[PDB]
């Protein structure tokens, strides 16, 4: 079926980098497939981070010019594999953390409009403190 | 850009009783593209209701929605210990898609 | 104020799945020979290409759902059941045979049912080891597919030759070709362009090597369902072609023997000359380079390791050799000295494979329902490209990798990787200002 | 037919003339046999012969008759779609609009009949 | 084509017959026992709904469900007056007793839109 | 389709025209199913057509677009008074084509007009 | 049916009758159905002896 | 096939009752057929009395209030049974009867029309004289 | 399928002793059939296949 896992619980300090990397078991590739970034502050609502659809990458204002993205698809020995990872982290930054995918190949689903789009799998997270 | 509230935000809820739970949106969503998550304690949302009002794979039926212009609602009849958590709405449909404020449901 | 109007011709199109016809080429089939393929109705001849180019448009393919390789596999498996249902059945031959113990012939004796019910007759025929399994000097023997099949004779005009067939949709739906080059039949592709029908494809099938296919554009590109399991075949795709000879150089003859009212089996008979047996020339050069190539494609997909290419374990005969028809007889060459060298001295000399020719063929995955091919009475011989060969990974540093075959459905996927068949939806409704009827 | 579908509603409606025109075939060949290839031609008749029937059985019902462009006096509910005539002519594809607005067509096919129909009793009204 | 509302007379159901259109949409490669079937049932309908479509055609009212024709009405056809023909005959009633002179029917009307078409062409010049 | 008077000139011809018409597998069946789909066939490809350039179901349709003479050379008088309509349609019969092309365009360009004076 | 046949006044036509499909689309018939009517009819072999 | 037989004659006097039954041989049930009594004359033409349709009796105007019509259809042993008495007996009833069946199963068939019907298949008759 | 109301006697000719009756029933009557001794199925080759 399909399986996300993300790498273990990380405290850092304030001008450090941290990272995250997911790796799904069950997505054939991120050509006809797209993972969406998402992150939940203790007690405080969702929030939308950054994407990489069709192997272009993007990120909201709020996280433009702090996020990075990058995937790799299939590989002979590992699955597909994204990452994200924080630059200059600071203070706020302390929320966990979430990869999801989301179904591209037919347009008439319904999952996904215009690159905007639902979550259908959510991994099983990975918390950051500082 | 476009944002979104629901209410109630706590609501308290007894086994055997139908539940409505309303998000509503800033602007109109005519293409009915709101979504529905339930999280349990300490747990990851997982998608239930797409495009308003589909199920999911491996749902319960129990579960419905209904959309019309701003307001939409999700119905939980004959509740369960593996439904009462965390309920959360989303609009996808101007970049960014954002997420509803929050919303949980305590038994009794 | 807007108000509906109604657009009847509009561009809009969803995934579907449709019954796809045949068109074949000009020259009609009533030449007299007559293919298992029945070429001649598919009477639909071909007038024109007529394609557009979406421009503006990308599209989302995926190979291994297609459904036009579903068909096909259908079609094939039923031209060839109608082609052999009016031939002779062949069961008055499963006997016990009284071979000498003194490929190879063992040529054995047994007794056979004469046009006249009541009497039998003592026939002699050259039979190939392949076929004949020992039972337990002049020990006796039975026919391979005795316990387990019955052997239909082919019959003797219906040519194997394979000519292309051009699947097409009736009206109402299209089909959609990528165009775009060094495409993994996977992921977005860039200019889409409408096509009529898919261009000349040959039903050929073949074990280990993909003979007489279509070659790719940019380079040598590597095509698999899941690149992470072991029980998943890899195909590749050259783009350009190895050139290999085969011939079986003695000189036979047919005779035909009456086992029934009406009913020839045709069995093999002495030659003359007895030339050695069949091979294959394969150019060592050419063959070395393509197989370099290939060898750094699967490392840049395989995490930069050494890849050590090694011969075929075992099975079935099929699996193990290289399987084809050069004229209408099947015959099976071993391709060891193609397939040894551990690819991060090459020799440039010809390659001679040896090859060992079979008669009694047998069902792919199947239960029952053999065949038995005639000779040929003469000398053959068939030249033609490779341009694909598939292999099949094994691992528990470096890379085994066994050369494969057997799946009847992976010798199309290289020439329908880029087709997909939508249907078109004209009707559409938008807002304006004309308030009207 | 399909083609030319990444140009914008607006644009590719004054080339609406360029897909009706130049024969807006195949399988017409009578066989009457029942071999492999003969039994699939057969089917793809019948689909077309359907698919088409279907096609102008629904155009017909509104009182188009067979016109490309055919205007309805039914007017437009802002549930359906919110977005004024330049956000849908100058920046939307027909397949992102018709992905946009497949919620409410079956309503809108119900509506285009009750006009018709009603349209169509008026009139007997007058003549009389 | 519409089944129900069939026990009703003339003034009941033709009020309705705007919902007969109006409420609903309105209106194989196996030589197996039930494929063949359904072949013959995808002919049928073609066929049936061609026969029907090419009657009407003829007479230009061309796929509209009330049809006023020019042709005046014959005192041998019918004898009843629009109250006690509209009022409590049903419409099986009515063509069961007019089924003596459909085919008349039918050619006058073909022959009326006919020549309707040739007086129109005069005016064209 | 009346075959009869198919003798006449096309004047006389156009007078008369007043009317214009009114499983199992064995040899015989499957003659039958091909028969049926043959007729169903071909009734529907004169219907495109016509419906098309705007005809749709009048026996005589006026169309727009002019006569070019490079098509005929003809007065109407030639044409009709003693012409057949076998040797007409064999007379003219490279350019139908053209003809329908050009018919379509202009009930194209005519569709597209009325909607601007519709506003 | 009743048969509807109409003269074709001032019309000559030719015809060939060597180049005729009526005739070979009748010989593939009665060769057909005598082989579907002959095909489930009990076999004979044994007889030759 | 189908086969009527009526009662026998009788001879009486005025001022009594006097019945005649027909037992119809084919007919399957009177539910899809209809029983139509018609009364000849001695000299004149023949006339209608009444009849059963679908289980609905009823008589002419000049018959009500005096002559009586029930039937019973298929049984164990008998045919389907239909009867008419005659109350009040006078010197004007001195003809023969008929009893005779029109089928009903076809609406478009011709043979009735909103229950006023033709006369199919006629019995003997039975001579009746007062 | 059980009947709405009633028991009802169907026959095509209720005086004809050569045609069936056919009872229906309002309300059903339970069967229960077993073969209680399990015995062993063995395959014999009677021909090649
Ligand atoms: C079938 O055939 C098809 C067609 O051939 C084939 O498709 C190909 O698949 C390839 C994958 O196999 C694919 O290649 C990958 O492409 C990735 C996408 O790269 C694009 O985006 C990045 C990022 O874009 C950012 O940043 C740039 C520069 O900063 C900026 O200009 C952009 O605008 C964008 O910024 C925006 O987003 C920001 C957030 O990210 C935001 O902050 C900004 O404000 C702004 O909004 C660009 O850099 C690229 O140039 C592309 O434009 C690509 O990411 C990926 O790279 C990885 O792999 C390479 C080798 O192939 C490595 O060299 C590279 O370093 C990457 O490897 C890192 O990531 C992996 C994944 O976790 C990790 O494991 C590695 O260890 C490594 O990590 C190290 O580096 C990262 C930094 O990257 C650090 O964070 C770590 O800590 C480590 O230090 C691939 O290059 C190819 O595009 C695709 N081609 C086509 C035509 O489709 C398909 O694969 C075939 N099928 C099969 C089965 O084979
Ligand atoms: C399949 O399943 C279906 C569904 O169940 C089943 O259908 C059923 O079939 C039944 C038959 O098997 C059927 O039952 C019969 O119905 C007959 C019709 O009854 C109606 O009419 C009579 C007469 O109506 C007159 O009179 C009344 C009162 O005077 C008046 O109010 C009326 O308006 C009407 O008057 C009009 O006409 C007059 C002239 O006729 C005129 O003078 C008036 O001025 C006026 O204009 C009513 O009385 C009834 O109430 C009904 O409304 C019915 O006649 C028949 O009755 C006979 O059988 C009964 C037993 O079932 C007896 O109890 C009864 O007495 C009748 O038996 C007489 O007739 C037989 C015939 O030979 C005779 O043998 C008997 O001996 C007896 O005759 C003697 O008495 C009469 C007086 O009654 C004398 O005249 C004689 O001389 C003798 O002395 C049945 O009851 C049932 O309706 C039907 N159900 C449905 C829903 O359809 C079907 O049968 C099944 N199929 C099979 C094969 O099984
Ligand atoms: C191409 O082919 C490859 C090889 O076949 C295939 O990769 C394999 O995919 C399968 C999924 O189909 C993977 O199986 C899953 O693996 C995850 C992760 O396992 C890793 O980690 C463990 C422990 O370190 C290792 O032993 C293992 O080898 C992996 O490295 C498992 O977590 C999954 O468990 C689920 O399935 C169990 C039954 O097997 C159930 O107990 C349960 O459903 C598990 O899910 C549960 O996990 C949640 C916790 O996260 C839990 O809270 C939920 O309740 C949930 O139910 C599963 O076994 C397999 O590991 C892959 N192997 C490799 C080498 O990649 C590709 O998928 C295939 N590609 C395509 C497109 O098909
Ligand atoms: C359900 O099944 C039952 C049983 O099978 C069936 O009932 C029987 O129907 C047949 C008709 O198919 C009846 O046969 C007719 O009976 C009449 C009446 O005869 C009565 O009287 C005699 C003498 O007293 C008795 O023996 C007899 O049992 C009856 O009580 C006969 O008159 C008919 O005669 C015709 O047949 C002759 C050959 O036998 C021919 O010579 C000739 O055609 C006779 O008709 C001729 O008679 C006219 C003079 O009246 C003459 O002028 C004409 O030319 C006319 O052609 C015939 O034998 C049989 O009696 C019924 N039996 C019972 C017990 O009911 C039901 O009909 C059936 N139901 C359905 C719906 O099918
Ligand atoms: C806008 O239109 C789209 C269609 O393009 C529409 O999406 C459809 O919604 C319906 C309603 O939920 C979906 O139907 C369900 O699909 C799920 C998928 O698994 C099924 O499990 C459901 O079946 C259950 O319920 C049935 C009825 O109670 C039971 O009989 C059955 O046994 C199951 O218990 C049900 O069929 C449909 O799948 C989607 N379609 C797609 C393509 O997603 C959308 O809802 C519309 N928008 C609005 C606001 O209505
Ligand atoms: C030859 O195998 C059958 C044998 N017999 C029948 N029978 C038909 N009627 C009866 C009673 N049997 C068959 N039908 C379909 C058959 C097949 O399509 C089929 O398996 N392949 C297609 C042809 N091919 C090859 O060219 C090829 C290539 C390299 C080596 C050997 C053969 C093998 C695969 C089939
Ligand atoms: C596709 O074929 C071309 C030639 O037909 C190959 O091009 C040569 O490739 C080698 C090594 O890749 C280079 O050293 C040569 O310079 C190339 N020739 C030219 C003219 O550029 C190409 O390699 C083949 N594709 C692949 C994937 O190997
Ligand atoms: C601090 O943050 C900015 C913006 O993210 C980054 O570009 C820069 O390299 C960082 N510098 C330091 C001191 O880490
Ligand atoms: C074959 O048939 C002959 C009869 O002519 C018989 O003598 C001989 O024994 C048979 N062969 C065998 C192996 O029994
Ligand atoms: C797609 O292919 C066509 C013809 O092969 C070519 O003209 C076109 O430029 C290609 N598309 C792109 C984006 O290059
Ligand atoms: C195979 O035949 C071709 C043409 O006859 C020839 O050019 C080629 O050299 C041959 N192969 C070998 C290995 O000699
Ligand atoms: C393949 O064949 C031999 C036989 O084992 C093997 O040892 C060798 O590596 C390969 N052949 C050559 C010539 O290297
Ligand atoms: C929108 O307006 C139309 C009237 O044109 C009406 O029939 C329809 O029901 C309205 N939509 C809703 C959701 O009420
Ligand atoms: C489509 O809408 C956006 C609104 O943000 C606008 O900026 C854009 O210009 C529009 N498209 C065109 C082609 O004008
Ligand atoms: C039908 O006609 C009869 C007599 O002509 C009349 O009495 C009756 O009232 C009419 N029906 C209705 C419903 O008025
Ligand atoms: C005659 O006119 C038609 C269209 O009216 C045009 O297509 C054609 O080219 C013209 N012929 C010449 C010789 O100009
Ligand atoms: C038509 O032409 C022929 C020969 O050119 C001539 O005999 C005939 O009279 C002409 N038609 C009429 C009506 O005169
Ligand atoms: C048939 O069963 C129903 C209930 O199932 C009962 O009410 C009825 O009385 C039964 N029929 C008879 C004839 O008793
Ligand atoms: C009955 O016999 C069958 C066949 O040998 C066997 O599979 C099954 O287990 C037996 N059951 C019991 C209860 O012994």
């Amino acid at each position: 079926q399909i399986h996300l896992v993300q790498s273990g619980t990380e405290v850092k300090k304030p001008g450090s980098s941290v990272t995250v990397s997911c790796k799904a078991y069950g997505v054939n590739t991120f050509g006809l497939y797209a993972v969406n970034w998402v992150r939940q502050a203790p007690g405080q609502s969702l929030e939308y981070i950054g994407q990489i659809w069709r192997w272009k990458s993007s990120a909201s204002h709020h996280f433009r010019g702090r996020v990075l993205i990058s995937a790799v698809d299939l590989t002979g020995s590992s699955p597909p594999i994204s990452s994200l990872e924080i630059k200059n982290l600071t203070s706020d930054d302390t929320a966990v953390y979430f990869c999801t995918t989301t179904s591209t190949y037919d347009r008439w689903s319904g999952l996904h409009h215009d690159g905007v789009m639902a979550f259908s799998s959510w991994g099983q997270g990975t918390l950051i403190s500082v | 850009d476009i944002q979104m509230t629901q209410s109630p935000s706590t609501l308290s809820a007894s086994t055997g009783d139908t539940v409505r739970i309303s998000c509503r949106a800033s602007q109109s969503i005519t293409g009915n593209w709101v979504a529905w998550y339930q999280q349990r304690p300490g747990k990851a949302p997982r998608l239930l209701i797409y495009r308003g009002a589909a199920l999911l794979g491996g749902v319960p039926s129990r579960f419905r929605g209904s959309a019309a212009g701003t307001d939409f609602t999700l119905t939980i009849g004959n509740l369960q210990a593996e439904d009462f958590g965390t309920f959360y709405c989303q609009q996808y449909d101007t970049y960014p898609g954002t997420f509803g404020q929050g919303t949980k449901v305590e038994v009794k | 104020n807007l108000w509906v109007t109604v657009y009847y011709g509009v561009p809009v199109w969803r995934d579907a799945d449709t019954t796809l016809f045949c068109a074949s080429d000009a020259k009609a089939y009533e030449t007299e020979v007559h293919n298992v393929w029945a070429t001649h109705a598919c009477v639909p001849t071909d007038p024109n290409p007529q394609e557009m180019h979406l421009k503006n448009v990308t599209e989302n393919f995926n190979m291994w759902k297609n459904n036009m390789v579903e068909q096909m596999h259908e079609d094939i498996i039923s031209l060839w059941d109608q082609s052999l249902k009016p031939c002779v059945k062949l069961t008055p031959l499963c006997v016990t045979l009284n071979c000498t113990s003194a490929d190879d012939v063992r040529n054995c004796s047994f007794n056979m049912t004469t046009e006249l019910r009541d009497k039998q007759q003592k026939v002699y025929a050259l039979f190939y080891k392949l076929d004949i399994v020992p039972i337990d000097n002049f020990s006796e023997y039975r026919l391979i597919n005795c316990n387990t099949s019955v052997i239909k004779q082919a019959c003797p005009k219906v040519s194997f030759d394979p000519i292309p067939i051009h699947y097409c949709t009736p009206a109402g739906y299209a089909i959609l070709r990528c165009n775009d080059k060094k495409f993994n039949g996977t992921g977005p592709c860039k200019n889409v362009s409408s096509v009529q029908c898919t261009h000349g494809i040959k039903p050929v099938v073949s074990t280990q090597l993909l003979l007489n296919g279509s070659l790719a554009e940019e380079g040598i590109i590597i095509r698999s369902e899941n690149l992470t399991n072991n029980a998943k075949t890899i195909i590749v795709h050259f783009n350009e072609s190895v050139k290999i000879n085969c011939t079986r150089p003695s000189n036979n003859t047919r005779t035909g023997i009456h086992i029934g009212p009406g009913q020839v089996f045709y069995k093999t008979g002495d030659i003359i000359g007895d030339i050695r047996k069949a091979y294959c020339n394969i150019s060592g050069a050419q063959w070395h380079k393509v197989l370099g190539r290939v060898a750094n494609k699967l490392k840049e997909h395989f995490n930069n390791k050494t890849i050590v290419f090694k011969p075929s374990s075992g099975g079935d005969p099929e699996i193990t050799m290289h399987s084809f028809n050069c004229r209408g007889e099947f015959f099976y060459c071993n391709t060891t000295k193609l397939f040894n060298s551990t690819w991060g001295t090459r020799d440039n000399g010809t390659i001679t494979i040896p090859c060992r020719i079979k008669q009694i063929i047998n069902m792919w995955q199947g239960v029952g329902q053999a065949m038995y091919a005639p000779p040929i009475k003469g000398v053959i011989k068939c030249l033609s490209n490779i341009t694909g060969i598939l292999l099949t990974r094994d691992g528990g540093n470096n890379e085994t990798f066994r050369p494969g075959g057997g799946d009847m459905r992976d010798n199309w996927r290289n020439e329908l990787y880029k087709y997909k068949v939508v249907q078109i939806e004209p009707l559409g409704i938008a807002p304006t200002k004309c308030k009207r009827r | 037919f399909l083609g030319a579908a990444g140009s914008t509603m607006g644009a590719a409606s004054i080339t609406l003339t360029v897909q009706a025109r130049q024969l807006l075939p195949e399988a017409q060949q009578h066989l009457l046999q029942l071999t492999v290839w003969g039994i699939k031609q057969l089917q793809a008749r019948v689909l077309a012969v359907e698919r088409y029937l279907q096609d102008q059985k629904f155009l017909g019902l509104w009182g188009c008759s067979g016109k490309i462009i055919c205007c309805t006096a039914v007017p437009w509910n802002s549930s359906w779609s919110n977005k004024t005539f330049e956000e849908i002519w100058n920046n939307m594809t027909w397949i992102e609009w018709e992905r946009e607005i497949s919620n409410y067509t079956s309503q809108i096919y119900d509506i285009l009949t009750i006009s018709q129909t009603q349209q169509e009793k008026n009139e007997k009204d007058l003549l009389e």
